[PDB]
């Protein structure tokens, strides 16, 4: 969570009022809510998986408590495989 | 001082056979004898042909050339270029 | 066997076509179509001068007791030159059964009230007045209910916009509640949600 | 020369000043049904729409911005516009023209159409 | 011929050879289909179209099988439901789960076919199949795992496109569509197979996530990137302009549209002019109110008169804003009118408007034998017509010729060459090419806007006419005569009576110089005398807005309601879909507001009004959708042979020889970041 | 065409006059009964205004719906059915001025 | 929760905060989506 020129803190959308906006004016006596957590830098945080096999399925982790099970193909060795909804990444070995 | 003439004539009504005579016999000869003087043919449709003679500063007059024939149109024509 | 589909009772079927048949023979002067539904409900089209006529002899016994207006209402069709259809429920405690009658107008042919006849009607009819523009003649007292005092326009009507041309709101300059036109904050987003495909080839129109 | 403008209710400007178009809509390019494109519809002109100061939601002050009328033929709506006194222009329906579509053309023994893959 | 058949009992007469499909539309039944496109070839993969005839006992393939007269069409029956529930089965089988997160969702014929001909269960057991992604281009998403193989993206490359690059490798449940080796698809009918491609493998990279089908408002409109007049639906969510979609016009375009057309949308989003602007004291240009800036330009229009007030108009402006101002100049007593493209004026030149229309329309290509191309690469300037070139040359057996630089235009063509000679050996008939021409029955010559520009224009037009006058003398209805505009607003200019090209402006320098969107950059301050006082009209500034003393912001083709003429002649109306950034007005609007501050108030006060003042100028303009037309060939050929210009013997190149120049041309595409990312895309 | 109340325009003159002559006689009663702060001339003005809005309706049967809906408002007036603000509500008090040359209309917003 | 703690993530909040409303706190609406439409800039140089 960066911090704009202005003082603001700077959303995970990157939304922050510049200074000619005076729609920062609603923060004067109150604050203003950002969530300190960002999704990017979470989920880059997470390892990548290796599996052994050319196709390999994501869901989401708790079965019916995550995502539509979806499957990804590993067979280009440049880039991991990416879950469209979980977001893991997943690379064959070697 | 003539700026432009706007002639309006439609295509397959009999009130436009004599301007349409017009155009394609003496349209020629006109533009020969007015070299830089726009004549604009345009089509015009269920509505009677119209000659339009827009002037210096934008004055404009309109004179109907329904059923009128080749020479009529030719006389309208010299009239507003002899004005 | 087939416990999705909903069950099918011919008996019903047949019953409410032959009364609707009975029901057509009695009155040619005034009925134009008379139609069963699939899910056994009866519908008798009638001319708009024989709403009092066909709904009075409804009520009285020719083999048909319908002495209880169930709802009378209107469906607003601006496609149809009569872009109002009146539509009366009746149902007859004798027989156990309900019918409905239905009929048309535009918005400057009075229709003929039926409050001699149900006397139920005089709230409904006046509820069409307010909503749609049905206009009904030799109604006891026809006024708007449902609608503000000095509500102009007439909704449900397809035309009106579900907003509205009027917003209300306290001015303190007059210390008065006061009028203005209709400014939204978020705009209704309006969905296209018809899908391309046909769903229903029963109901398939002529391509004419 | 029905005139129900009096009787609608409809504050004058959006009587007058609003043109209303008629049209068959057309196919949605992104799918092949053909559906949506058989009802005649009657939609109003846009109007402004500004972002609300607080959370930057789309406000309008266009009444009938959302109304939209489906009807059977193109008369039947030129009727309806006429009765309620809004000006209105009229689109043409635009059917697909007849194609000759044969697959033995893609296999032509002389012509151009035979198909590489 | 008729034939009489039956779809499920009801008699409906069909020619020979129709298919069983195309039966079923003249009933009304639209028989399911993944594969089949009218416009494509047939293929007859998806099996979607399974349907069963009377007393026979397989089910046919209702795209791919000719009618037999008596046969019986049973749509409904059990076996076709039967059929085509299967057949959904097997294409749901290894799909993937990816509806809520796919950009086609909520407008996927899969989808709908699935609710509408398909089970509502699964009884697949076993593990889908995951295909690698391929890279085809910084335009096209690709998802292949979501590919049903329904081939509709190979066959229009191969045939509408005509750039062989996309097809099937493998085979069995491996097969997959794509290009083998990693290179890039490009072309100006690219983005058109994310349109044609029933499912979301393939999707737009741009409009990718930003918005799902039921939201969008979707507005009518014509496109004015070029002069082809293609039909399009601007979608807008909630005041914003989302995406646009080409929208059916058999004659004009049949269900296409250009990349730039597709994708130049977002440079309407940038660069965008939303207050008007005067120059300070230090020379700077600042903010201003609207009543001070059109007051300063009333103050200098009323200070000078004739030709010290000139006017140049851009591409992109509308005939409503042109006769506003042509009307204000005029009252001024100024006839400097100028389009930034040059039309010879010697002869007819706009007196006729045969002579400066596409007389053979779109439509008309099919038609003709023989197409003569003369310095134009119809491809880049109008790629509609080079898809309809490449249509009747598919089917038609059309024979094109090019004379000019060679260029790749998607079809086989005869190169004459490039010396603008060629143009006298055919008219003289010593070219071999000129007999060919004469034994054409339906003869076709185009010559483009873009050589007319060029400083031989008006020899090289008269050429072009002595080989129409020949071709008439060796053999009506059909007109062997047009000019390919590259430009949306030369039409209705010259139409309107703006003069073609600068060149009077260059004679006559003026005082007071207004810009209408002039981007081109054909006059500038050097040009113009030192205190020339410059007016910029537009939607973005460009060019001619840094070099203005007044900026008038103006609102951009989806911001109004105006009449843009195509090349063909044919008037269509765009429709309003956006209003316009801050505080941009209409363009009608802000001249006929300075008029009323300058003294001199235009007669009209409403966009009706402007409309039949633009009937009065021209009949034509008002008529939306019309190509009647008229044929005065002979009188201006005529016109013709009483000057005689020579022309220089500078080689004939088109301005745009390969698809880097197409992506930024004007204003719009210019200020786009996506036709600038297609430029690194090509040129690296 | 079936007649509502009339068969001839000149019949639903008549009860556009009676309708009128009502409205005139209720006008001092609602001033006094609502404490409108308005004059009696200004409400008959308004009930003048109100009145030539209708004018151009050339149909018998719309001048007699009209009728109706002018009779329903004023029973709703004679009674208290309608509070000071319902009675106001024709007096466009809050809503400002809008301009109608079009150079105005230029210069506040698109709109046409 | 002492008998059967709940799941431990790293992003649920280690210190609960009660009803802020009417307090330095308090939460204030914004939007958060970027400006969507970009103005020209003018040029630094006078001509
Ligand atoms: C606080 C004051 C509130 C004022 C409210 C007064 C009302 O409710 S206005 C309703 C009255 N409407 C009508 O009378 C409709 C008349 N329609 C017509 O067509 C007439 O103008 C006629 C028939 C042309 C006759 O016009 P003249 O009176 O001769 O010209
Ligand atoms: S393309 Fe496939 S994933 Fe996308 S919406 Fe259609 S069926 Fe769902
Ligand atoms: S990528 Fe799309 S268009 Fe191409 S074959 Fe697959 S589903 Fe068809
Ligand atoms: S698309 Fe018709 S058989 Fe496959």
């Amino acid at each position: 969570v960066r911090t704009s020129p202005t003082g603001e803190k700077v959303t995970h959308t990157g939304q922050a009022y510049d200074d000619g906006d005076y729609r920062r004016v609603r923060f004067s006596d109150r604050q203003k809510e950002v969530n300190e957590n960002f999704a990017i830098d979470l989920i880059a945080e997470q390892p990548v998986s290796e599996v052994g096999s050319r196709v390999i399925s994501c869901d989401g982790g708790g079965g019916a408590l995550g995502h539509p099970r979806v499957y990804i193909n590993l067979d280009k060795e440049t880039k991991t495989g990416t879950c469209g909804y979980c977001g893991l990444q997943f690379r064959q070995p070697h | 001082g003539l700026r432009e003439i706007r002639i309006h004539l439609c295509q397959r009504s009999p009130g436009s056979q004599g301007v349409r005579d017009f155009i394609e016999k003496r349209y020629v000869e006109l533009k020969k004898a007015n070299p830089d003087l726009p004549i604009l043919i345009r089509e015009c449709s269920d509505v009677q042909p119209k000659l339009w003679a827009r002037y210096a500063f934008g004055q404009e007059k309109n004179v109907s050339l329904n059923n009128f024939s080749a020479d009529q149109v030719t006389r309208t024509l010299e009239n507003v270029l002899s004005g | 066997t087939r416990p999705t589909i909903r069950p099918r009772n011919d008996v019903v079927h047949k019953q409410l076509s032959a009364f609707g048949q009975y029901v057509a023979e009695i009155l040619p002067k005034y009925v134009q179509q008379v139609q069963v539904s699939c899910f056994n409900e009866l519908e008798i089209f009638i001319h708009p001068d024989g709403v009092i006529p066909v709904l009075t002899f409804l009520r009285d016994h020719t083999n048909a007791q319908f002495k209880s207006l169930a709802d009378l209402t209107a469906v607003d069709v601006p496609t149809r030159q009569n872009r109002f259809e009146i539509v009366y429920n009746l149902l007859s405690l004798r027989f156990n059964s309900r019918i409905r009658v239905k009929t048309y107008t535009d918005e400057l042919t009075p229709i003929e009230s039926s409050v001699t006849v149900y006397k139920a009607a005089n709230w409904y009819e006046r509820e069409i007045w307010d909503m749609f523009g049905v206009f009904f003649a030799n109604h006891p007292d026809l006024r708007r209910i449902l609608t503000d005092y000095g509500f102009e326009g007439h909704p449900f009507r397809k035309d009106f916009p579900l907003s509205g041309y009027v917003e209300l709101r306290y001015d303190d300059e007059v210390k008065r509640v006061v009028a203005e036109p209709v400014e939204l904050a978020q705009e209704f987003r309006k969905f296209d949600l018809n899908s391309p495909w046909e769903a229903f080839p029963a109901y398939r129109q002529p391509p004419e | 020369k029905l005139d129900i403008t009096t009787l609608t209710g409809v504050p004058e400007e959006h009587i007058k000043t609003r043109k209303v178009r008629i049209f068959v809509p057309a196919r949605n390019n992104m799918q092949s049904g053909v559906n949506n494109t058989k009802k005649w519809k009657m939609e109003f002109d846009t109007r402004e729409r500004w972002e609300n100061p607080l959370m930057g939601w789309s406000s309008t002050a266009d009444p009938l911005s959302n109304l939209v009328l489906t009807f059977s033929t193109k008369e039947d709506a030129v009727a309806f516009a006429e009765k309620n006194g809004w000006s209105f222009d009229v689109e043409e329906r635009k059917v697909p023209k007849p194609k000759s579509k044969s697959y033995g053309a893609n296999f032509s023994w002389n012509k151009r159409t035979r198909v590489s893959t | 011929n008729l034939i009489e058949v039956f779809v499920d009992g009801q008699s409906v007469m069909v020619e020979p050879g129709t298919t069983v499909l195309q039966a079923c539309e003249k009933v009304g039944m639209q028989i399911p289909r993944f594969c089949y496109h009218e416009r494509l070839s047939v293929a007859g993969n998806c099996r979607m179209c399974l349907v069963e005839i009377e007393k026979a006992p397989k089910v046919v393939a209702a795209c791919a099988m000719p009618v037999m007269k008596g046969w019986n069409i049973l749509t409904n029956s059990e076996k076709s439901k039967k059929a085509r529930e299967g057949v959904m089965e097997f294409l749901l089988a290894n799909h993937p789960l990816d509806c809520p997160i796919c950009d086609q969702g909520g407008e996927c014929d899969l989808q709908d076919q699935s609710m509408m001909f398909g089970s509502d269960r699964s009884r697949f057991l076993e593990g889908k199949r995951a295909v690698e992604d391929k890279n085809i281009g910084p335009l096209v998403k690709t998802i292949m795992t979501r590919c049903i193989q329904c081939t509709r993206c190979i066959r229009f490359a191969s045939e509408i496109a005509g750039v062989d690059d996309l097809g099937t490798t493998g085979r069995g449940n491996d097969m997959q569509v794509g290009t083998y080796i990693e290179k890039m698809f490009m072309s100006e009918l690219s983005g058109n197979i994310i349109d044609i491609c029933p499912v979301g493998a393939l999707t737009s990279k741009p409009y990718a996530f930003t918005a799902r089908p039921w939201e969008t408002r979707k507005t009518e409109s014509i496109d004015v990137m070029d002069a082809v007049g293609s039909n399009i639906v601007v979608s807008t969510r909630t005041g914003e302009v989302m995406r646009i979609l080409p929208r059916m016009h058999e004659d004009i375009n049949e269900e296409w549209i250009s990349d730039k057309t597709r994708f130049a949308y977002d440079g309407l989003k940038r660069q965008r002019l939303t207050q008007p602007m005067i120059r300070n004291e230090k020379g700077l240009l600042t903010y201003t109110t609207w009543e001070d800036a059109l007051s300063r330009v009333a103050g200098m229009l009323q200070s000078f008169q004739g030709n010290d007030v000139a006017a140049i108009a851009g591409g992109l402006v509308d005939a409503e804003a042109l006769v506003a101002l042509k009307d204000l100049l005029n009252r001024v007593d100024s006839d400097s009118l100028c389009t930034e493209e040059v039309f010879p004026t010697a002869g007819a030149g706009t007196d006729l408007r045969s002579n400066y229309l596409l007389n053979t329309t779109i439509a008309g290509v099919e038609e003709a034998d023989v197409i003569l191309l003369v310095g134009t690469n119809p491809r880049f300037e109008a790629p509609l017509f080079n898809a309809r070139i490449r249509k009747s040359w598919l089917h038609n057996d059309l024979k094109v010729a090019l004379i000019g630089s060679p260029v790749d235009l998607t079809y086989r063509y005869d190169h004459l060459g490039d010396s603008p000679k060629i143009l006298q050996d055919i008219a003289s008939g010593n070219h071999p090419f000129s007999q060919i021409l004469k034994e054409a029955k339906k003869p076709m010559v185009v010559l483009g806007s873009s050589a007319l520009q060029r400083s031989d224009g008006t020899a090289i037009l008269a050429a072009v006419s002595n080989i129409a006058q020949n071709i008439r003398l060796s053999s009506g209805d059909w007109k062997v005569m047009n000019i390919l505009h590259r430009i949306a607003s030369q039409v209705a200019a010259l139409d309107l009576g703006y003069k073609p090209g600068v060149e009077a402006i260059r004679k006559n320098p003026p005082k007071v110089l207004f810009l209408l969107g002039a981007d081109g950059g054909c006059i500038t301050r050097q040009d113009l005398p030192k205190d020339c006082f410059i007016i910029y009209q537009g939607h973005h500034g460009d060019v001619g807005a840094p070099m203005a003393d007044v900026i008038l912001p103006g609102a951009a083709y989806t911001e109004k309601s105006a009449t843009y003429v195509n090349t063909e002649g044919r008037a269509q109306q765009t429709k309003v879909a956006v209003t316009p950034p801050g505080l941009a007005r209409e363009d009608w609007k802000i001249i006929r507001a300075l008029s009323e501050i300058a003294g001199m108030t235009l007669p009209y006060d409403t966009l009706d009004q402007v409309r039949s003042r633009l009937e009065e100028v021209s009949p034509n303009l008002v008529r939306y959708d019309d190509v009647e037309g008229a044929n005065y060939f002979q009188q201006a050929n005529e016109l013709s042979k009483l000057v005689n210009q020579q022309l220089l013997a500078d080689p004939l190149v088109p301005p745009q020889l390969t698809i880097k120049d197409f992506y930024m041309t004007d204003s719009i595409s210019r200020a786009s970041q996506t036709m600038a990312k297609c430029v690194k895309a090509v040129t690296e | 065409v079936k007649p509502i109340f009339s068969r001839d325009m000149n019949e639903a003159k008549r009860r556009v006059r009676e309708l009128y002559r009502a409205w005139y006689r209720e006008v001092p009663n609602t001033v006094h009964l609502f404490q409108l702060d308005i004059s009696v001339k200004q409400g008959r003005d308004k009930v003048r205004e109100m009145f030539m809005k209708n004018a151009h309706v050339t149909d018998p049967r719309v001048v007699d719906l009209l009728v109706i809906k002018g009779k329903m408002e004023l029973e709703e007036t004679i009674n208290v059915w309608k509070q000071r603000t319902h009675i106001m509500r024709f007096f466009h008090e809050t809503e400002a001025p809008r301009p109608t040359d079009f150079l105005s209309k230029f210069y506040v917003g698109h709109d046409p | 929760p002492t008998t059967k703690p709940p799941t431990a993530r790293k992003y649920i909040w280690t210190n609960h905060k009660f009803n802020v409303s009417g307090t330095p706190q308090q939460y204030v609406p914004y939007s958060t989506t970027r400006k969507k439409i970009q103005e020209w800039v003018p040029p630094s140089t006078p001509y």
